[PDB]
RNA sequence: UGGAGAGUUUGAUCCUGGCUCAGGGUGAACGCUGGCGGCGUGCCUAAGACAUGCAAGUCGUGCGGGCCGCGGGGUUUUACUCCGUGGUCAGCGGCGGACGGGUGAGUAACGCGUGGGUGACCUACCCGGAAGAGGGGGACAACCCGGGGAAACUCGGGCUAAUCCCCCAUGUGGACCCGCCCCUUGGGGUGUGUCCAAAGGGCUUUGCCCGCUUCCGGAUGGGCCCGCGUCCCAUCAGCUAGUUGGUGGGGUAAUGGCCCACCAAGGCGACGACGGGUAGCCGGUCUGAGAGGAUGGCCGGCCACAGGGGCACUGAGACACGGGCCCCACUCCUACGGGAGGCAGCAGUUAGGAAUCUUCCGCAAUGGGCGCAAGCCUGACGGAGCGACGCCGCUUGGAGGAAGAAGCCCUUCGGGGUGUAAACUCCUGAACCCGGGACGAAACCCCCGACGAGGGGACUGACGGUACCGGGGUAAUAGCGCCGGCCAACUCCGUGCCAGCAGCCGCGGUAAUACGGAGGGCGCGAGCGUUACCCGGAUUCACUGGGCGUAAAGGGCGUGUAGGCGGCCUGGGGCGUCCCAUGUGAAAGA
């Protein structure tokens, strides 16, 4: 009756939560940042972007994201942050993104 | 296979003296001498003129009966000849004649081709020193065909190699009666065999 | 190599796309006659530079839409409205084949 | 990874392998990248182990692992000896 | 419908039968033969010549 | 190096023309008959349903426990069961379960084939190279406790270890925005900003072995895209709303209406859209003179599917054949509370069927997964078994033996046939029995060397006491179809449009070479016939290679669209075309 692919199942479930956590975190922060960039709040927009960047990259490390995927996430975040800001802006918290 | 059953009864029907018993089919006996007509209740009746088919059927059957070879083996042997290089008729004979059972008869280690079969098959023949018992075995130019050392002095073998002192063995072969060895030198030319068989009609048999 | 094909622009009703009709000729596999078949290709024209009648090299490309996998390479010659008229007559004749 | 290994050819009670390089994940008798030697474990002929050494070395140098049994046979034709 | 070849037979209303294919130039709409010697179709008794059609066992030469 | 035709429409003829046959072939089936071996090959139907066993695991050199057998003495020992090692058990953690194996249901499609593209991408383990492995924390099972259960086991509370999780650091390097240079679809570089690493285990230990992290390159395997090729019906002619395109997003490794907002109104179709029907596609295979036609079982490659349908998770990879969720269908256990299941893996059962095998042996080999290794696992595989299913080989005797026994058949009552066939004499010696007995197996490992090269040693065989060799040794299975013509092979009896035959012409009405039997013959022969299906013959769909006055066939006639085809001369181009080189055309097959 029994195979211990059951194990693999038990395990997939743990990782499934692990990655869910990192992923939903990455979107709440990415959203938050673009939202602040649009309000024009650039110290906190960039503040958050950095956090998001970190968490995306942290995620690239194992199975959760990888690759061009994180890079992409990052790319779109700072493409979207830098521009919303630029409409008003000045990149206050000089942190996060190239001069 | 090899038929098994009355022979100098197709020594007849083909109407032409094959040599299936070797020695008797030379006495006032191969029935070609006595009853040169087909077997059976008819046989000595008006011959109805043969269909083009029967002409060839008979020619084909003649040749085959000469070597004592199954039709499946024969057709195969023939189809091989056709694919092979140059004149299918001549080549095909050479392949028939390259057979071990027949080589052994041509050496006169045996009286008849039936006999040769039985000798080969019973371990009495050896090719290049190792013993062969496959009548169908193909003999190649340059092969020593001898009589097995243990068989060397058997009643039948001494009788048969006693008669080979005197005789000439076909040009494409060599023989060493004292030491009971033979050599297949080359493939038989179409003329080296005086066959009572127009092989060109046999090719035509298989064309249908 | 990227496949280059040449042919005429028979439609520019779309935005940044031209429909390019390519004639080609092969011997018939059995009967040997040279036959002439034709295919239409939607071709990216990002600078709406090409107009109806333009004969154009078409080049194989990174997909640009479903359907579009060919960019316009260059302009062989211009205003061949004769080849355009031909195709449209062939198309208009269909109206007279139904029930 | 990619492998140097014995592909079985010949026939029943007639093993005749090909020394072949192939993704490990192919079936044994399947498609392979390249043939390099052949091997006849019963030495029914004198030329019963052959190997193209200069190719086996290319393949070893780009990270093909050989089978134990394959290694043994490349060794035997001196793929491994270096003077 | 199906022809029952052979002199004599033993087929009746629920006899099981092997059908064969082969029509009969003579009975219209008889496209099939019955295979004698199989299921409930008996062989043909006393048959001695074309014995393997007609599903007849080789008779004993006591 | 390659090509045969014949019968049948007439009183007879020529032509037309259909029907029919001889040949080859098959995963075959059925009938009669059957001796051996070798190599192949065997559910073509119900992608119906399946009892039972086995088909995927492995690491104690990742980690902490439970249990046991020992060593070594704790109270001297059985009651507090303590250290060391070698077993086992689950658990946690890895790597594998995406390969291998099955099947052909769906699919008419970039599915496949073939050639290309990716400046639009990924690739665990393997290799080469560079630089790291420095700090800290934490939780979940196991385990104990309790509630729950008939059990499966299930919940709660608490303990805990690591190569489990998490933060911090270093940043060789890498990612990302932006600017600059080069390059030209997103390719390479560079600057500042931000953001990102890691794991320990084992030994004979200031050295080795296995692992961990980041980057670059390689190799291998992939994804996506495009040209061309890919069945029948037009009594299916119009099709289309994410539909065609754009913009901006989302998504992915990556392009893309893949998905979503918005805008535009497109896109496709007689060069056959759409629809319906059928079908997995190819290397090949069968047939054929070829061109073609048919096919795609076995073996190889690609695709699809895993009771039907949808779905995602984990992950280098899956939308997962022996993983998961839900719906549906069906079945099973049940204490009626609930549980369990998916052979198109190997065998096997059952049903359906004309019909298709052992619930076999072994991991010795080759290959695969895990492991430092020993080794474990492997119904992949190697073998054995059964089946004349197929092909190849072999036997059932050989030489002698009468103008020719007997029997049986014919008879013109002299004969003739079976028939050298038998009897009979010699000879050989399938089977048998005796003795001996393989290759396939040398590696991994061990020792010298350095755990490299190189040298030396040890183990290992399912098949198998088999193949084969040696020695003895018995005359030792033969049947099936046909004998009117095509078609090779004829007489007698029985029968009398009956019984029956039959592929076509047609045979059968009392002298039947055509029915049934006999003798005799012809053809094959452990087979011979039958039925079915494919090609041939069929130049009867005709490219090769046909036709339409009367045989079937000129549209009732114009006009004309698409299309097809296009006089003479000169030049440019070089698409067709031809040439050369070169790449590709896998292996197997030929
Ligand atoms: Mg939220
Ligand atoms: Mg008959
Ligand atoms: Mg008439
Ligand atoms: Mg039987
Ligand atoms: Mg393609
Ligand atoms: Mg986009
Ligand atoms: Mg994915
Ligand atoms: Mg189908
Ligand atoms: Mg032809
Ligand atoms: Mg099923
Ligand atoms: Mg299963
Ligand atoms: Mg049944
Ligand atoms: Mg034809
Ligand atoms: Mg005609
Ligand atoms: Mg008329
Ligand atoms: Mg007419
Ligand atoms: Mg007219
Ligand atoms: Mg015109």
């Amino acid at each position: 009756r029994n195979l211990s692919a059951l194990k693999r199942h038990r395990q997939s479930l743990k990782r499934r939560l692990r990655n869910k956590a990192k992923k939903s975190a990455i979107k709440t922060l990415s959203k938050k940042a673009i939202q602040l960039a649009q309000e024009g709040k650039a110290e906190e927009a960039l503040k958050i972007m950095r956090k998001a960047e970190s968490l995306i990259d942290k995620a690239a490390k194992g199975s959760t994201l990888h690759k061009n995927a994180a890079a992409r996430r990052k790319s779109r975040l700072m493409r979207k942050v830098r521009q919303l800001l630029e409409a008003a802006g000045a990149p206050l918290i000089g942190g996060g993104l190239s001069a | 296979g090899r038929y098994i059953g009355p022979v100098c009864r197709l020594c007849r029907r083909e109407g032409v003296k094959l040599y299936l018993k070797g020695e008797r089919c030379y006495s006032p006996k191969c029935a070609m001498e006595r009853r040169p007509y087909p077997p059976g209740q008819h046989g000595q009746k008006r011959a109805r003129r043969p269909s083009d088919y029967a002409v060839r059927l008979r020619e084909k059957q003649k040749l085959r009966r000469i070597y004592g070879i199954s039709e499946r083996q024969f057709r195969n042997l023939f189809e091989e000849a056709s694919k092979k290089k140059g004149v299918t008729g001549s080549v095909f004979l050479g392949l028939l004649e390259s057979r071990l059972d027949n080589v052994v008869y041509r050496l006169g280690f045996a009286v008849s081709r039936r006999q040769a079969r039985q000798l080969v098959r019973h371990g009495h023949i050896t090719v290049n020193g190792r013993r062969v018992d496959l009548p169908s075995y193909r003999v190649r130019p340059g092969d020593e065909i001898a009589v097995a050392e243990k068989s060397r002095n058997l009643e039948l073998i001494r009788q048969n190699l006693e008669a080979m002192k005197g005789r000439k063995v076909g040009p494409w072969l060599s023989l060493d009666v004292e030491g009971m060895k033979g050599k297949f030198l080359r493939l038989p030319d179409r003329e080296d065999l005086a066959l009572p068989v127009n092989e060109q009609l046999v090719i035509e048999f298989y064309s249908r | 190599p990227k496949k280059v094909l040449t042919g005429v622009v028979v439609s520019d009703k779309m935005q940044k796309t031209v429909t390019v009709l390519v004639e080609r000729q092969f011997p018939h596999p059995l009967y040997g006659k040279v036959i002439k078949r034709s295919k239409k290709y939607l071709a990216h024209d990002p600078e709406e530079k090409y107009k109806l009648g333009d004969v154009v090299e078409i080049i194989e490309s990174r997909p640009i839409s479903k359907r579009k996998r060919f960019r316009v390479l260059r302009l062989v010659e211009s205003g061949r409205m004769d080849l355009v008229e031909k195709y449209l007559i062939r198309r208009q004749n269909y109206e007279s084949l139904s029930k | 990874m990619v492998k140097i290994r014995l592909a079985r050819f010949g026939s029943k009670h007639n093993p005749h392998y090909r020394i072949v390089v192939t993704d490990a994940r192919r079936k044994r008798d399947g498609k392979y990248i390249e043939k390099i030697g052949y091997y006849d474990p019963r030495k029914t002929t004198p030329d019963w182990l052959k190997v193209d050494v200069e190719r086996a070395r290319y393949w070893l140098s780009v990270g093909a692992q050989p089978t134990d049994t394959a290694r043994r046979l490349l060794r035997q034709a001196g793929v491994f000896r270096q003077e | 419908t199906a022809y029952i070849p052979g002199e004599g037979h033993n087929l009746q209303e629920h006899s099981v039968v092997l059908i064969r294919g082969g029509r009969v130039k003579d009975l219209p709409g008889v496209r099939y033969h019955i295979v004698r010697g199989v299921y409930d179709a008996a062989g043909v008794k006393d048959r001695k010549k074309s014995r393997s059609k007609y599903g007849t066992k080789k008779p004993k030469e006591a």
